């Protein structure tokens, strides 16, 4: 029913740089989207929900915005702990839930 | 008489939350920043009757609003306030930056820290007691691992929206 | 609260798989929460299996050919996943999670994303 598309597939940056990631949906969704982070060989964790709401206990350098069909995740200043894989997931009420393809960040 | 609760001037600190004993005016308003109910629907509240209705109020930091929910975790949930896993009621909150915000900081509102055991649902610990420490008696602070068990907020007229104060009230129903 | 999982590490190339997840310091009997199962193939993205709600209702992933099954066990307060007639493509890690349900000011019913995750379990198809 509903589908996504993430880009870029792979991204390269360095400590202190700016990073942006875009999650696009096939049909309009009323801000029901979230972002997860996964370290190698560990369970994921939640960072953003409702496309704009920050999670409790996560640093303030993460931010997100958008609605309808375009969403963006932004990191103000990369730290050595921010190199991981990120996924976008939607939990609309009219269609099955699905995950994104994922994007990877590494040191330049 | 909800006006006495939603329009009072003095509020309590989170570690010493205040309890009271007892709807269209509430859910039709748009000033409230957060409005969530568990176990019941706000629109159906007029069609039920209960024997007990409790109201609890206090003030916390904006970033800590998510901690007021069943099954959450954090300093506030672990040592200051705790909701059962089968709670039934509503949570109301709104911004209060125009009040409780003095130039230079308030340092009036406090929150507990360094407690040794997690709280049980619906209980409060208010007395400032001997300082948390290790295996050595402590009557001061010199004890490199000794710490005073309370801390104060630093509300100021200018701060990030996440650090501004928020007034929160919790309603509970039981029959 | 903590979640623990129990399962077999090896399975024959045509057999029945059985997993179990549990909680400590709480209880499953509550109309405030919901559960789900996630899996991840080696070196690939995540996949969502389905959801189970209080009162026994369930909701599955249409892409999968309804091969899986989710159910409670009130005698033990467990939740389990069932998959008979496994094949080569069933090797992956499996996770159990939990969420929250609430009502909006307007009266509608909303949901929150997962916020508790298990440690995962690894399964291999032998031969």
């Amino acid at each position: 029913d509903i589908q996504m598309t993430q880009s870029p597939s792979t991204l390269s940056a360095s400590v202190g740089d700016r990073v942006t990631i875009t999650c696009r949906a096939s049909q309009s969704i009323s801000s029901w989207l979230a972002w997860y982070q996964q370290k190698p060989g560990k369970a994921p964790k939640l960072l953003i929900y409702d496309a704009s709401s920050l999670e409790s206990g996560v640093p303030s350098r993460f931010s997100g915005s958008g609605s309808g069909t375009e969403f963006t995740l932004t990191i103000s200043s990369l730290q050595p702990d921010d190199f991981a894989t990120y996924y976008c997931q939607q939990y609309n009420s009219y269609s099955p839930w699905t995950f994104g393809q994922g994007t990877k960040v590494e040191i330049k | 008489p909800f006006g006495e609760v939603f329009n009072a001037t003095r509020f309590a600190s989170v570690y010493a939350w205040n309890r009271k004993r007892i709807y269209s005016v509430l859910y039709n308003s748009a000033s409230f920043s957060t409005f969530k109910c568990y176990g019941v629907s706000p629109t159906k509240l007029n069609d039920l009757c209960f024997t007990n209705v409790y109201a609890d109020s206090f003030v916390i930091r904006g970033d800590e609003v998510r901690q007021i929910a069943p099954g959450q975790t954090g300093k506030i949930a672990d040592y200051n306030y705790k909701l059962p896993d089968d709670f039934t009621g509503c949570v109301i909150a709104w911004n209060s930056n125009n009040l409780d915000s003095k130039v230079g900081g308030n340092y009036n509102y406090l929150y507990r820290l360094f407690r040794k055991s997690n709280l049980k649902p619906f209980e409060r610990d208010i007395s400032t007691e001997i300082y948390q420490a290790g295996s050595t008696p402590c009557n001061g602070v010199e004890g490199f691992n000794c710490y005073f068990p309370l801390q104060s907020y630093g509300f100021q007229p200018t701060n990030g929206v996440g650090y501004q104060p928020y007034r929160v009230v919790v309603l509970s129903f039981e029959l | 609260v903590q979640l623990q999982q129990w399962g077999p590490g090896l399975v024959n190339p045509s057999e029945t798989l059985s997993l179990t997840c549990s909680v400590s310091g709480g209880s499953f009997a509550t109309e405030n929460y919901y559960w789900s199962w996630i899996r991840q193939h080696p070196g690939e993205g995540l996949e969502w299996i389905g959801n189970i709600y209080f009162s026994g209702n369930t909701y599955y992933n249409p892409s999968l050919n309804n091969r899986f099954t989710i159910s409670f066990d009130t005698s033990k307060n467990h939740l389990s996943l069932k998959l008979p007639s496994v094949t080569a493509a069933d090797t992956a890690v499996y996770y159990c999670a939990r969420g929250t349900i609430y009502f909006d000011r307007s009266g509608y019913r909303r949901v929150d994303p997962f916020h508790i995750w298990g440690q995962g379990t690894m399964v291999i198809v032998s031969s």
